[PDB]
């Protein structure tokens, strides 16, 4: 079968997570349902395993009472609930599945996987994004190529897309991945290379959509008057 | 280094990798000097095998 | 933690390539088995071999996993154009009271040729002015690999204030692309006479400056 999991989540320093495990068809009230991490710097840890059919929770040592997981016999489903979130807690969980077997090992292992829920918690929490214009000169532009584009600043959290005229001018257009700032705030910028030709006739327009702040702000550009 | 005025090694090319071993001992810290001189020599060691 | 790991190997495309996994006597040495998984940066990691002896549905027959006392093995014939991933170590540790993972190790030697970069300043605009902040970006594109070190000056000193890098993605026509970002502020954007941005590649040198007034 697959394990289906949810998207992107951001919470706050301090806050309680709630995030889910779907499974899709059977085979998951008879197998135990552990949950496995995964950060960017580090190797892979284990919370915890939890049996489904009769509801006993196995975590380990390292991890104290912080985070409890509770499953659900009647829909398949399994729920992860975590408080306190501190700053090293920016990973990614994973809803496996153990599967056992017979022998002189007898190790648990991952034969199923789930997809991933990446959980990032951090400061500088959502706010109202600012999107700033750019405009060719007279002295960078030499040839008949003129680049220019829309800035986007203060915006939380990810991702934000970008589209130009309505997703009608796919030609030279790229997008710019964001970067970590010391105070925890992300930053992209797009910019896009038409013929000078096309600057007093056809106008420009960048359409910003952020789905989770539920904010859709677009701005037109306009060249320069004196370069 | 440019910024620290003081001998670090680096390039520790000793090997590439090692499958399975059994033995393994660790002896008594030593510390040593990095920098290197064209000087006259100031200590003499003896090693026998 | 108990799990050590190589943190990088080099192999060539046709050989051998093996790897080495070393732990404790309580929990790889103990008689319990090892699982070893592929952490492809993208996808969620899968199953590979367990108790390396036998062979899951889906896996080619070109790993080979073996336990030589306390340590484990893992061998590969011939290198394909999937093996850019992390390998793990898997085993039960009492002492943990549960699994640990190892350390990971990256397989990949290389692949990044070079090219000439093309760098573009672009100072700020006058409706960021007043927001009481100032962006001083600095584009760069059509470069290969994605390793450039970005550097600002102001004619009389270099800033070590604000300055940021972040990673080149690659392009429709198999290049790299990166901005860097300036923060300042307009009280003092000003009272300087020029901004520049001053970065290298295998070194070349390309410099752009721009005028406020």
């Amino acid at each position: 079968v697959q394990l289906v999991e949810s998207g992107a989540e951001v919470k706050k320093p301090g806050s309680s997570v709630k995030v889910s495990c779907k499974a899709s068809g059977g085979t998951f009230s008879s197998y135990a349902i552990s949950w496995v991490r995964q950060a960017p710097g580090q190797g892979l840890e284990w919370m915890g395993g939890i049996i489904p059919i009769l509801g006993i929770a196995n975590y380990a040592q390292k991890f104290q009472g912080r985070v409890t997981i509770t499953a659900d016999k009647s829909t398949s489903t399994a729920y992860m609930e975590l408080s306190s979130l501190r700053s090293e807690d920016t990973a990614v969980y994973y809803c496996a599945r153990e599967n056992g077997y017979s022998g002189y090992g007898a190790a648990a292992n991952f034969d199923l996987w789930g997809r991933g829920t990446l959980v990032t918690v951090s400061s500088a929490s959502t706010k109202g994004p600012s999107v700033f214009p750019l405009a060719p000169s007279s002295k960078s532009t030499s040839g008949g190529t003129a680049a220019l584009g829309c800035l986007v600043k203060d915006y939380f959290p990810e991702p934000v897309t970008v589209s130009w005229n309505s997703g009608a001018l796919t030609s030279g257009v790229h997008t710019f991945p964001a970067v970590l700032q010391s105070s925890g705030l992300y930053s992209l910028s797009s910019v896009v290379t038409v013929p000078s030709s096309s600057l007093g006739t056809q106008t420009y327009i960048c359409n910003v959509n952020h789905k989770p702040s539920n904010t859709k702000v677009d701005k037109k550009v306009e060249p320069k008057s004196c370069d | 280094h440019k910024n620290n005025k003081s001998w670090m090694e680096s390039e520790f090319r000793v090997y590439s990798s090692a499958n399975n071993c059994t033995f393994e001992y660790v002896s008594q810290p030593f510390l040593m000097d990095l920098e290197g001189k064209q000087g006259n020599f100031k200590n003499l060691r003896e090693f026998v095998f | 933690s108990v799990l050590t790991q190589p943190p990088s190997v080099s192999g060539a495309p046709g050989q051998r390539v093996t790897i080495s996994c070393t732990g404790s006597s309580s929990n790889i040495g103990a008689g319990y088995d090892v699982h070893w998984y592929q952490q492809l940066p993208g996808t969620a990691p899968k199953l590979l071999i367990y108790g390396n002896s036998n062979r899951p549905s889906g896996v080619p027959d070109r790993f080979s996993g073996s336990k030589s006392g306390t340590s484990a093995s893992l061998a590969i014939t011939g290198l394909q154009a999937e093996d850019e991933a992390d390998y793990y170590c898997q085993s039960y540790d009492s002492s943990l009271s549960g699994s640990v993972f190892g350390g990971g190790t990256k397989l990949t030697v290389l692949g990044q040729p070079k090219a000439a970069p093309s760098v573009t300043l672009f100072p700020p605009s006058s409706e960021e002015l007043q927001a009481n902040k100032a962006t001083l970006v600095c584009l760069i594109s059509d470069f290969y690999p994605g390793a450039v070190t970005v550097a600002w000056k102001a004619d009389s000193s270099p800033v070590k204030a604000g300055v940021e890098t972040t990673t080149p993605s690659k392009q429709s026509n198999n290049k790299y692309a990166a901005s860097s970002y300036l923060s300042l502020t307009p009280e003092q954007w000003k009272s300087h006479r020029s901004y520049s941005c001053q970065v290298t590649h295998e070194g070349s040198t390309v410099e752009k400056t721009v005028a406020p007034t």
